[PDB]
């Protein structure tokens, strides 16, 4: 029943910080771990105890451990306004970073710390009276996030066979990009993670950039900005596991509702309404309007056009103040008005769920304490645009095998590229076959 | 990733090293005694990179001064900041060098290198997480080039899990201390190719150009060039010396700027071209900065980039300015001359911004470039060299010190090969 | 799977070959009678 989250690399760790902050603000948990309602210094049975394990002092410690081959970030964790929440054993800090090198994270510096990482997963996997599975955060470009994540997934389908494991990834935006070899890692950490993953959402940082610059009016978005957005995006896909909800309550249920085939487990996610805390502030939006915004590329998380593309599965999670029959009406209007072409062998009906609680946000944050909100989880073939903007940013470089010698120098054969390319070509091919 | 251990060798290398420590010591806010007096915290966010932390609120340059001349260290100590250096980090011999590489790398130099290594190890044991080693030397002399390459070999073999970084300076026929500068340079390059991860090529001839023509200094003294060197070095190390995601450490910067094992020879670029102690009647804009720092007149190597295509570029703007203006102007420079950039490396032109500008300058633009134009340097040497190596002239001054005639042909060949490599990767396409 | 590199590979392989045609002399410029300041002159006479 209880799930365990895990954070890899700079991006992963920061994202984790924000996400657990939001979880606490929604449940009503204080920064030192307490809760007004609660259940007498440790009950372990509530809806929100699928993620929190309570202590004799009533300290709702999150079921999570943090990892970085670089202490600079996780130290910002044990120094932040929440230094009293976790336990230092949930914080693993290496020495030399992977330096944006996948081979340094899987092979060299990874093997020198994986045993301690498993060692720290264990103590919190024992308190699991019934373990559903894992949730993992990382990046596509960063060295730690690309390498050590693949190492942990390999050594996670081992030590825990198959229960469930769900992924969250950060797609490279040449905007806030810092490395030239961000495609390389990004491809490898996919070729060596496609199988161990049950489900996997993506995040095009270029889309988060486009959205904070279009709908939030931050000309120069810093990292804390983009992250503050991606948190409130995630906390709607996962709000169903922490509360007594209707849809998406098991980790494998995602594989059911969203995944018809395990190779293709990359759902386009879309969140509405994205509105600033000082912007517009006119009349609030209806349910039909936020449902309509679920099909605008300006609100999709990956820069892709689902128009010129087929759908496969499509869910919609609502929260706030929503009426059922209203949602039904919007569903019909979209079903008829659009050319939303679904492939033939899938249930084109749209499963939906609600949580009757106000979507709390960061007090004083860059977003609005909105009233009603919707998040579409639609796996679509058009997401195959994303890989095309990497393989093209890949074949230009493997056709001059530049920057390759660094991987060779840190323990990896040149044939791992020759197989990691063909693998991706195969996945893209599958994304073509689903349509015709 | 944290500390950088610094070394300077030879007459030139020790002079320009002294000036560099003056520069960054003034930027971060350090006095000739060693106390901190600055008025900004950003100066001390990453101060350990180039400074040992000593008791008494002091700061000691984690540096190591090496020569075989006696008098150079004398010119250091009685120099301005000569009080701050931990005296045990002075290491120097009494023989000299005579602008003789072989002397520096096999004989009189080899009788001091272990003693250098013990001080290096004393600074590396008090380290926590050592990044790599930054080196400055002359390539036309005997001390810095020979003993320098020796040190590079033994240090990169003692810790091969760290970074090796060099700031080498060229022989100039327009300066010319001797007439075996081509030989010294040739061998030193032969080492630097297989030994170092990064090499910032300062061309002495190019600096004579920028002094005599752009700055109009008709009799360029050595310090005149050492100002341009000091500015260049202060600029390129901005990424390492201040908070910045881009090029945070040596390994990152090297991985972003080096796509091929051998080719790690960078053309630096500074703007605006500033004399010593001169006023700025109208400090440059942002378009003027970006326009000059890619222009050939601002290049530290005596080469034309209008002849060679960049593989990667690390641009650094110092001084507060409009970031949007920066991004736009950089896009301008990139896609107006896209027939001068490789397209098979996407987004290869990275850019970081600093806030504390250089000394006196309101805004500056520091540019690092992995260019296939740098071969115009090598092909100079590899010609200068060949002209003398054909009838084996001046060979007795090295073979007489105990070398092998084949050690030269391995060098000339390896260099002609590096040039063929550069042209090879220049003629690259998108097929 | 590109070209241009290929013309660079043709280089990289030859440089090693040159290295062995030097690391041959050295450990083969040793062996039994292989010294005295006239070593070059002796090897001349012997050849
Ligand atoms: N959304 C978001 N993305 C980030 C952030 N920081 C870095 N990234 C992205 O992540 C990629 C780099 O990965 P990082 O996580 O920063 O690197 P790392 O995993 O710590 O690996 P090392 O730096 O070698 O230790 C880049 O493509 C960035 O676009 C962040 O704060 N928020
Ligand atoms: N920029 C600069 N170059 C120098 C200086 N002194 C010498 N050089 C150059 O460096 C070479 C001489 O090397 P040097 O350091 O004097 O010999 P060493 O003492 O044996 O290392 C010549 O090619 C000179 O052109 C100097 O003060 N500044
Ligand atoms: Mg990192
Ligand atoms: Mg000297």
């Amino acid at each position: 029943r209880e799930c365990i989250s895990i954070h890899v690399g700079q991006a992963g760790v920061q994202i984790g910080n924000a996400c657990w902050e939001l979880y606490c603000l929604e449940h009503g948990i204080q920064p030192d771990g307490q809760m007004p309602s609660d259940k007498t210094i440790g009950g372990g049975d509530d809806s929100f105890n699928t993620f929190f394990s309570e202590t004799g002092a009533g300290k709702h410690v999150p079921r999570a451990v943090f990892v970085d081959l670089e202490p600079t970030v996780i130290d910002e964790v044990r120094t932040g306004t929440y230094r009293q929440l976790f336990h230092p054993e949930q914080l693993i800090t290496g020495k030399e970073d992977a330096a944006n090198n996948y081979a340094r994270g899987h092979y060299t510096i990874g093997k020198e710390i994986i045993d301690l990482v498993l060692d720290r997963i264990r103590k919190l996997a024992d308190q699991c009276t019934g373990l559903q599975g894992f949730l993992v955060f990382h990046s596509f470009g960063g060295g730690t996030g690309s390498g050590f994540t693949s190492l942990l997934m390999e050594r996670l389908s081992v030590d825990y066979g198959k229960k469930s494991k769900l992924e969250f990834s950060i797609y490279p935006a040449p905007q806030v990009s810092t490395a030239v070899v961000e495609p390389y890692n990004s491809i490898l950490t996919t070729h060596t993670t496609l199988e161990h993953s049950d489900c996997a959402f993506m995040v095009d940082n270029e889309a988060i950039y486009d959205i904070c610059r279009r709908n939030l009016d931050i000309e120069r978005p810093t990292y804390t900005n983009l992250n503050r957005l991606i948190s409130q995006i995630v906390s709607s896909i996962t709000a169903s596991l922490r509360f007594d909800g209707a849809l998406n309550v098991d980790l494998t249920e995602f594989q059911t509702n969203l995944v018809p085939y395990p190779r293709i487990h990359f759902p386009l996610a879309t969140y509405a309404p994205v509105i600033s805390a000082e912007k517009a502030y006119h009349e609030q939006l209806s349910v039909a309007e936020i449902t309509n915004a679920c099909f605008e590329p300006a609100n999709q998380m990956v820069k892709c056009d689902p128009r010129h593309g087929k759908y496969m599965a499509c869910c919609l999670l609502y929260r706030g103040d929503v009426v059922p029959k209203d949602v039904n009406a919007a569903i019909a209007t979209i079903k008829t008005k659009r050319s939303i072409q679904f492939v033939d062998w899938c249930p084109t009906g749209f499963k939906v769920g609600i949580n009757y609680q106000p979507p709390t946000v960061v007090p004083g944050g860059d977003l609005a304490k909105v009233q009603r909100a919707v998040c579409m989880l639609s796996n679509t073939t058009a997401i195959a645009e994303a890989w095309a903007r990497l393989d093209h940013k890949f074949d230009l470089m493997y056709a001059k095998r530049a920057f390759v010698h660094w991987y060779v120098g840190e323990g990896m054969e040149e044939g791992e590229f020759s197989e990691a390319r063909e693998d991706m070509a195969a996945l893209e091919k599958d994304y073509e076959e689903v349509g015709v | 990733m944290r500390e950088i251990v610094h070394i300077q060798a030879g007459q030139c290398g020790n002079q320009i090293g002294a000036k560099f420590w003056e520069v960054i010591s003034d930027e971060h806010g350090i006095d000739p005694t060693g106390s901190y007096h600055g008025d900004s915290d950003l100066q001390l966010e990453r101060i350990n990179v180039y400074y040992n932390e000593a008791t008494g609120n002091k700061y000691v340059p984690r540096a190591i001064l090496v020569d075989l001349e006696p008098g150079t260290m004398d010119s250091v100590r009685s120099g301005p900041f000569g009080q701050i250096f931990r005296p045990d980090n002075f290491v120097f011999g009494q023989s000299g060098a005579g602008n003789n590489w072989a002397k520096g790398h096999y004989t009189e130099g080899a009788e001091l290198v272990d003693s250098v290594l013990d001080v290096v190890r004393k600074e590396s044991e008090s380290c926590d997480c050592l990044q790599g080693f930054q080196l400055t030397h002359s390539l036309g002399g005997g001390t810095g080039s020979g003993m320098g390459t020796l040190l590079i070999s033994k240090i990169r073999e003692e810790y091969p899990d760290r970074i090796m970084n060099t700031f080498s300076v060229m022989p100039s026929p327009k300066v010319s201390d001797t007439v075996v500068e081509p030989y010294n340079a040739t061998l030193s390059v032969h080492q630097l190719v297989e030994n170092t991860d990064e090499t910032y090529c300062i061309d002495n001839e190019a600096l004579y150009d920028i002094c005599f023509r752009t700055l109009k200094l008709t009799t360029p003294t050595y310090g005149d060039l050492n100002h341009l060197v000091s500015a260049t070095m202060s600029g390129v190390t901005t990424c390492l010396r201040f908070p910045g995601q881009l090029n945070a450490d040596l390994r990152k910067l090297a991985v972003n700027m080096v796509p091929f094992p051998r080719l790690h020879f960078f053309m630096p670029g500074f703007a605006p071209l500033t004399s010593r102690g001169s006023q700025q009647y109208r400090a440059l804009t942002v378009p003027e900065l970006t326009q000059q720092m890619f222009d050939s007149k601002n290049m530290m190597a005596a080469c034309d980039p209008r002849h060679g295509r960049y593989l990667t570029v690390a641009a650094i703007f110092r001084g507060r300015m409009s970031m949007k203006e920066v991004d736009e102007q950089m896009l301008n420079v990139q896609n107006k001359n896209s027939s001068y950039f490789v397209e098979w490396i996407p987004n290869n032109v990275k850019t970081a911004v600093c806030d504390i500008p250089p000394r006196g300058l309101k805004m500056s633009a520091t540019f690092i470039g992995n260019s296939t134009a740098i071969q115009e340097l090598f092909k100079r040497i590899s010609e200068q060299f060949t002209a003398m190596f054909r009838r084996k002239a001046f060979l007795h001054w090295y073979t007489g010190e105990g070398m092998d005639e084949m050690e030269f042909t391995e060098a000339e060949s390896n260099m002609n090969d590096l040039v063929s490599e550069y042209q090879q990767y220049q003629d690259a396409t998108a097929d | 799977s590109n070209c241009v590199k290929e013309v660079e590979k043709l280089q990289e392989k030859r440089e090693k070959r040159r290295l062995q045609q030097q690391e041959l002399r050295e450990k083969r410029a040793q062996d039994v009678d292989a010294t005295n300041p006239n070593y070059e002159i002796m090897c001349m006479i012997r050849d």
